[PDB]
């Protein structure tokens, strides 16, 4: 079955036999026998074929050779036996294999090599015995043949190199030794590879840093990452001025010698990470052809002026996670295209800082102190797509240079309460700004080919336009606050200064009536407000919220609602006591506590921060999750439950059953109130339901609706249906024809 | 189809490659799969790890099989061989021939 | 029970260095049961001590093995196999030894 290419190369590759195929030519120079199902090769098993040049033998479980089986191939050249059944390299079956080149061990459980093992092999050049089980470097059988130039024993059980272990490999180029258990290093482990050009020590137990790596003059990749080093010292790479790569990460560093990476002339990279005992920057001195920088999580707080003038092709630089805080002048570096200054203590950036690096693309300074950024900062800077200066204290942001910027990031700058205007970035995609009244005047109706897409949305809770909204919302919102503000005051005056004797139900229903008209002075606020800002609340929002006039807001609502629900509460107990049957006195001083209590529930949330400032409403109760949950669910909780005590209340005297008259009145009172509280509450705790989706418009203009709508409602119960008030009005009228 | 794989898939082929095997991915126009073989292909050098043994290019310019990302073992007809470098003139100081096509 | 095992030197004597017997599973590798090294030095594996002894002679250059107390799993193709290229030390694998004889295969009784 063995398919023959006709080019005196022969494939047998996968058909399953146990021996040497038979019938083959006598002119074969490759053979191929892998995937089959050979154990042992018997005596002269290849004597049939002089001529061969490459034999195969791989994903056999092979784990015998006889002594004679591989005699007689002078002309041999590549022999591979990975994936197989030896369990020692074979000593006395390679022995006559006097011109081969390339041999494969690899992948086989080999413990132990004979001493006596790789005699005679004078034209071997590269030796696979990785993924083995060998317990140490086999140093006489590596002696013996001095003409290797590859070698790896990867992924073995090595754990100490002894000194002269590779003395007599003068030929060596590539050495691989990673994925093993070494930890010690001799002092002269590594002499006597003068040619060696590639050193791979990654995945092992070395805690102390090699110093046999000072014996390669001609090094030129370099690997021990992954490994438990944590000090690098100075004149580690002192013998190797040849190298260009060195890799260091997922190593747990303290301390880098100042000197470490001086005179490294083709280093072309550097990345360190976590060298926590690092406090100045390195002697640089020597490596100018260096592409990346990355010194991260220090103690570094200076950058050397002359970093730019030096490196010429420095292409990326990451300085994040250190203390640097005043920025050198980077005009020397051209080639310079990321620039990453991340969690630093800069405080200033000077128009002299970022002049002239013409290939910048981006840039990075989020999560610094920076306080001032010069007006012509980016001005002369080149094509920039990506800027971040999120996380900073920035009060003012330039303007010029930053054009043709695709993505700007300008989140947790609280006291930046600027309006960046949409002419300066004509081709700016992707915006993060501190306010979502910043991105009103931005992105327009989008949030013309413009696809901007800014962090901050307005959901119609944070108004571009208008702040009450629709016509019919802003009409209705006039008219209770004008009914309700007049009514309230009508009935003040008729119950107060018109009288001679208070008793405590009227008494009460002047005060609901002083809280109502407080709500209606609220309901006015927001609609001179509206009316000023009509189509222009983008501009007035930032100044509205973060103000005193939104606390302002916030308080009147907050108390006025408060108080009329604890006077509707005592007006409860008193219809209750009236009808059990001086307190008066008491009865008053209850009104007091009342409001006082009406007071501090309203003062509460200002010394608490992130309520009244969620909406331009000023109201505690915003759309989605409430960032003071505790403040709204305690306020709804104690009004629905002063709720159901007046109405158990009022159920008890109902089936208890002039003085019998006006009680309805209380209970009307009680009715209105109730039934205009229970939307508020309901679409404040909708939101912290994910069940239940609602629209934030719809849930604005209902709060805008039913808030102030009790304070608009019960004068005019009192006013037309209580013969209480119109006894009231005549004797207004009697005292003014006097 | 699947050949000493631990998962057998019809989109990606062979996933999984177990043991002492190497994963290698290869495409077929858009879409792709995976085989497990030992003898990682020409113009391909394969790294093995405790996790998978992958298959991954020879880097190393005009070369046809490579003992790693540096190292070339056998060099491209046209082209000269030495000290698993692959170029074109032969450095001074050594004597070519060009038989093996090696310095 | 208890049986002789002899392997002899087919031409020059083997003796020189280290000669041993090893057995084979069928299918699997070649496993040595015992090994003896020129000076009389002798090496024997976990599961041969008590069981197999093995002794050289020079007299006429000749290996021999008494095996005694009979197992079941103790059933496998048994060969000799010898080396004079000196140098190294005696071991217990199979890529040691340079020579091999065709061996004898042996089943347990009783």
């Amino acid at each position: 079955p063995c398919s023959c290419d006709g080019d005196r190369r022969v494939d047998c590759s996968g058909k399953g036999l146990t021996a040497v195929p038979e019938g083959l030519s006598a002119f074969t120079q490759a053979l191929d026998i892998s995937m089959n199902n050979i154990t042992q090769l018997p005596e002269d098993a290849f004597k049939n074929f002089p001529f061969l040049e490459e034999l195969q033998l791989a994903g056999n479980d092979l784990s015998f050779i006889h002594p004679k089986a591989l005699s007689g191939l002078k002309e041999l050249k590549v022999l591979t036996l990975q994936n197989n059944q030896l369990k020692t390299v074979p000593s006395e079956a390679i022995r006559g294999l006097s011109a081969l080149q390339s041999l494969r061990l690899d992948a086989n459980h080999i413990t132990s090599v004979p001493e006596d093992s790789f005699e005679g092999l004078v034209q071997l050049r590269h030796l696979w015995l990785d993924d083995n089980s060998l317990t140490e470097v086999p140093v006489h059988p590596l002696s013996n043949l001095p003409t290797l130039q590859a070698l790896t024993l990867a992924l073995n059980k090595i754990s100490s190199i002894p000194d002269f272990a590779f003395t007599n490999l003068s030929s060596l180029v590539v050495l691989h030794l990673h994925n093993n258990k070494i930890r010690s290093l001799s002092q002269h482990c590594f002499d006597g590879l003068d040619n060696l050009e590639t050193l791979d020590l990654n995945y092992n137990n070395l805690g102390e840093f090699p110093q046999a790596i000072k014996a390669l003059p001609s090094l030129k990749e370099l690997g021990f990452h992954s490994n438990s080093i944590s000090v690098i010292p100075d004149g580690a790479f002192d013998g190797n001025p040849l190298l260009r790569t060195i890799h260091l990460y997922d190593n747990p560093l303290s301390f880098v010698g100042n000197s470490a990476f001086h005179n490294l002339s083709d280093l072309h990279s550097l990345v360190i990470r976590g060298a926590s005992m690092v406090q100045q920057f390195p002697n640089l001195t020597g490596t100018v052809h260096l592409e990346s920088l990355t010194l991260t999580g220090t103690k570094i707080s200076s950058i050397p002026n002359n970093l730019c003038q030096e490196q010429k092709m420095l292409r990326t630089l990451d300085l994040s996670y250190n203390n640097i805080r005043d920025l050198p002048s980077f005009n020397g570096c051209h080639a310079l295209e990321e620039i990453s200054l991340q969690r630093n203590q800069i405080y200033q950036i000077k128009e002299g800082t970022f002049q002239g690096l013409i290939s910048l693309r981006i840039l990075d300074l989020s999560r610094n102190l920076i306080h001032e950024i010069h007006s012509r900062a980016f001005a002369t800077l080149g094509p920039i797509t990506n800027l971040d200066v999120s996380f900073n204290e920035l009060t003012s942001f330039p303007t010029e240079g930053l054009n043709g910027l695709n993505q700007l990031k300008l989140v947790g700058n609280f006291k930046l309460k600027e309006a960046l205007a949409a002419k300066d970035f004509v081709n700016l995609r992707s915006l993060s700004v501190p306010y979502a009244y910043q991105c009103c005047a931005f992105w327009g109706c989008d949030s013309s080919q413009i696809i901007i897409h800014c962090t901050p949305s307005t959901g119609a809770f944070k108004p571009c336009e208008y702040l009450l909204g629709s016509w019919m919302i802003r009409l209705t919102v006039w008219f209770i606050f004008l009914v309700a503000l007049f009514f309230n005051l009508l009935v003040i005056l008729t119950t107060f200064a018109s009288c001679t004797s208070l008793p405590s139900s009227k008494l009460f229903i002047g005060l609901i009536s002083v809280s109502n008209l407080f709500m209606g002075i609220y309901t006015g606020i927001l609609t001179f407000l509206d009316a000023v800002s009509w189509g222009r609340f983008a501009e007035f929002g930032i100044w509205w919220e973060t103000g005193s006039g939104c606390k302002v807001a916030g308080f009147l609502a907050v108390f006025s609602s408060e108080s009329a629900i604890f006077l509707l509460m005592l007006a409860t107990v008193e219809r209750s006591l009236s009808a059990k049957d001086n307190h008066l006195k008491q009865f008053r001083v209850a009104a007091l506590l009342a409001f006082l209590g009406a007071t501090v529930a309203g003062c509460f949330p200002l010394f608490h921060r992130g309520e009244y400032s969620a909406s331009p409403l000023c109201l505690p109760f915003p759309t989605g999750e409430t960032p003071s949950l505790g403040f709204t669910v305690t306020l709804v909780l104690l009004n629905s439950l002063a709720f159901l005590l007046m109405a158990v209340i009022y159920t008890k005297l109902y089936c208890n059953l002039s003085q019998s008259s006006m009680i309805k009145h209380v209970a009307w009172l009680i009715f209105t109130n109730c039934i205009f509280f229970c939307p508020v509450a309901f679409f404040s705790f909708a939101p912290l339901i994910t069940a239940i989706s609602i629209s934030p418009e719809i849930m604005k203009s209902v709060t805008l609706i039913f808030f102030p709508l009790p304070a608009c409602l019960n004068p005019v119960l009192y006013v037309f249906f209580n013969p209480k008030f119109k006894e009231d009005w005549k004797l207004l009228k009697r005292r003014v024809t006097k | 189809i699947c050949k000493g794989c631990l998962s057998c898939s019809k989109d990606n082929g062979c996933s999984r490659c177990q043991q002492k095997l190497f994963f290698f991915l290869r495409r077929e126009g858009m879409r792709q799969y995976g085989e497990c073989l030992h003898s990682c292909p020409s113009g391909y050098y394969g790294h093995r790890a405790p996790d998978m043994n992958r298959c991954a290019r020879c880097r190393i310019e005009n070369c046809d099989s490579c003992f790693s990302k540096d190292f070339c073992t056998k060099c491209k007809v046209g082209f000269y061989l030495h000290r698993g470098r692959c170029f074109d003139e032969c450095p001074d100081g050594f004597a070519p021939l060009d038989e093996t096509m090696e310095c | 029970g208890s049986l002789r095992l002899s392997c002899a030197a087919s031409g020059y004597t083997y003796s020189p260095y280290c000669m041993g017997w090893f057995r084979q599973a069928p299918g699997k590798a070649r496993e040595g049961v015992a090994t003896v090294d020129l000076d009389g030095s002798t090496i024997y594996a976990d599961s041969v001590k008590g069981r197999f002894t093995i002794s050289q002679d020079n007299a006429k250059n000749t290996l021999y093995l008494q095996m005694n107390s009979l197992k079941p799993e103790d059933t496998a193709m048994y060969y000799c196999a010898s080396r004079t290229r000196a140098g190294v030390t005696c071991g217990l694998n199979w890529a040691i030894f340079s020579y091999w004889g065709q061996g004898t295969q042996v089943t347990v009784s009783s």
